[PDB]
């Protein structure tokens, strides 16, 4: 059924699953038209599609020319998405394919479905988790990636970089989502904890960086205040 | 006009033909029902006064044999038999007709109410529905299930309904998977009408016995089956113009019939709200979207 906070350990068991965010596929900027009016303009996109037990993001950038002539995009984003997951699940050997995708939007299910009816043994869930995958387009390195293309591609990472050889999926996958939670709450002061210190860099192959144990709690620490103080910067309490 | 005789009412029971009914007492002398309309199929059905389950029937066509009805003090039931002594049925419907035992099928002139739900439905298509080729009759009860019902479990007393599913590989084409969800006119018109059913006549024949079945005897999976082929018609954009304005008229006909009290339980708000508000045939159903907005405001 659908993942929440009593099921958080399947995550990190030995089944294959991925997570499919859609909510960076299709991105606009609204703006006047000579006339008064106003109009969108596409910007590249990017499917999210991570496995939060290895850290293998499938990163499939969606090149504004996919949205040239056609109508209703906010309906076939979900389409096009489920296409594009499809189309990874069949180009994986057999052994490699996911036994769940799990989808951070509801309005995912029914495409997806439809596009894997081929695999009926592969469920299709959603979550009851408010993940911050959202916020995948303020890591600099994807961003980058995704702006430059000028075609369809898909960039592999592992947005883990080199932590599991320290630590769990479980400690990687939570460092993720307050990562990213910070970013999304405060994009500013979330970057400026994590490069304020110019002796720590990011290695040419990674998105985070070069944090010692120690260095990595203090960081945590920061992320943590910055999200409860922008919450209590918003809510008044 | 044909006549369907009862050997006896040893139960005391509500006795069903087509869209009447009326109350027998235990061990009334009842012989049966005269005056039955040629040319249409019709159903007799029954519910016990001691039993709240118990609701069944049989579906026929007196153009196909003689008919009666017997209680079975052992299965406790009334049964459905065929007389094949064409004389010795005559002079029992004579006998009981002189002694005026015989309850008259009660048709106004005026009334096209029983065509109108019936227009499509041939017992040869009943008799693939359900399935007992020993009889020209067939048995109905609140509780059998369907072939679609048993996927999700004995095959010989099933609903045998042509099986629906939007989510099926027989109703998406590979690389067709947006199109064909949100506009099922492929599965309605290729599938379904050229594939399957042959002809509009034979797919409004099962939407008409389907609902008949959900609204004489409760039947849960027969009213699922009603449902889904009305939003199979709703959802497709491209539908021929006939069956659309057919289709207004039969599910006229079927609002207008169904009891008040039970529209709860045989309406899905879902279906009805997306086939006359937000569907492709929202502005197709003229006669069906007053009658439901006069009759079932809150539904809506
Ligand atoms: C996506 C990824 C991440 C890290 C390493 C390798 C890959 C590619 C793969 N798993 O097919």
């Amino acid at each position: 059924g659908a993942m929440n906070s009593s099921n958080y350990a399947e995550l990190f068991n030995n089944d294959i699953k991925l997570f499919v965010d859609d909510t960076n596929v299709y991105r606009v900027t609204v703006h006047k038209t000579f006339e008064g009016n106003v109009a969108t303009k596409a910007i590249n996109g990017c499917i999210f599609t991570l496995n939060p037990k290895t850290g293998h993001l499938f990163l499939k950038i969606i090149h504004t020319s996919v949205w040239a002539g056609q109508k209703r995009l906010s309906q076939l984003a979900k389409w096009k998405t489920a296409e594009e997951v499809s189309a990874l699940v069949r180009s994986l050997p057999k052994e490699e394919q996911p036994k769940q995708i799990i989808v951070t939007r509801k309005a995912m299910l029914d495409p997806l479905e439809v596009h894997m009816l081929d695999f009926p043994n592969i469920a299709i869930r959603p979550t009851e988790l408010r993940l911050p995958f959202s916020a995948a387009m303020s890591i600099d390195k994807l961003s980058d990636v995704v702006m430059k293309a000028t075609e369809p591609q898909m960039v592999l990472f592992n947005i883990y970089d080199d932590w599991l050889d320290r630590i769990s999926s479980y400690t990687a996958f939570s460092r993720l989502t307050l990562l990213l939670r910070a970013l999304k709450t405060n994009e500013e002061s979330a970057k400026m904890i994590l490069l304020s210190d110019p002796t720590i860099t990011i290695k040419s192959y990674h998105l985070w960086p070069s944090f010692t144990d120690e260095q990595w709690i203090t960081i945590e620490s920061q992320m943590r205040d910055l999200i409860l103080t922008e919450y209590g910067r918003k809510y008044n309490v | 006009m044909n006549t369907v005789p009862f050997t006896s009412a040893p139960i005391e029971v509500t006795i069903g033909i087509d869209q009447y009914s009326f109350n027998v007492k235990e061990n009334q002398p009842f012989h049966g029902i005269k005056d039955i309309p040629i040319g249409h199929v019709h159903v007799i059905h029954f519910q016990h006064a001691d039993n709240s389950s118990m609701r069944y029937g049989y579906w026929f066509d007196c153009r196909m044999g003689n008919f009666y009805i017997q209680y079975d003090p052992k299965d406790g039931l009334y049964k459905m038999m065929e007389e094949r002594d064409g004389a010795k049925f005559e002079n029992i419907v004579h006998n009981f007709k002189e002694r005026q035992m015989m309850v008259s099928y009660p048709k106004i002139d005026e009334d096209d109410t029983w065509y109108n739900l019936t227009e499509f439905v041939q017992m040869d298509k009943i008799r693939k529905i359900v399935r007992k080729d020993e009889n020209q009759f067939s048995y109905v009860d609140s509780s059998m299930t369907t072939v679609q019902e048993n996927e999700l479990s004995d095959p010989a007393h099933s609903l045998n309904y042509t099986v629906i599913n939007f989510k099926s590989r027989e109703a998406i084409r590979p690389g067709h998977e947006m199109e064909d969800f949100l506009d099922k006119s492929y599965y309605l018109n290729t599938v379904m009408l050229q594939g399957i059913f042959k002809n509009s006549s034979n797919y409004f024949g099962e939407l008409q016995f389907a609902f008949l079945n959900a609204m004489f005897f409760g039947n849960y999976g027969s009213s699922l089956q009603w449902h889904a082929m009305i939003e199979l018609i709703c959802s497709s954009a491209t539908v021929p113009k006939h069956m659309l304005d057919k289709l207004d008229e039969i599910l006229y006909y079927q609002i207008k019939t169904l009891p008040e009290q039970y529209s709860d339980i045989l309406l899905n708000e879902r279906v009805w709200n997306i086939c006359l508000y937000s569907s492709f045939q929202k502005n197709s159903l003229h006669n069906t979207e007053k009658i439901m907005e006069n009759k079932y405001p809150e539904l809506l």
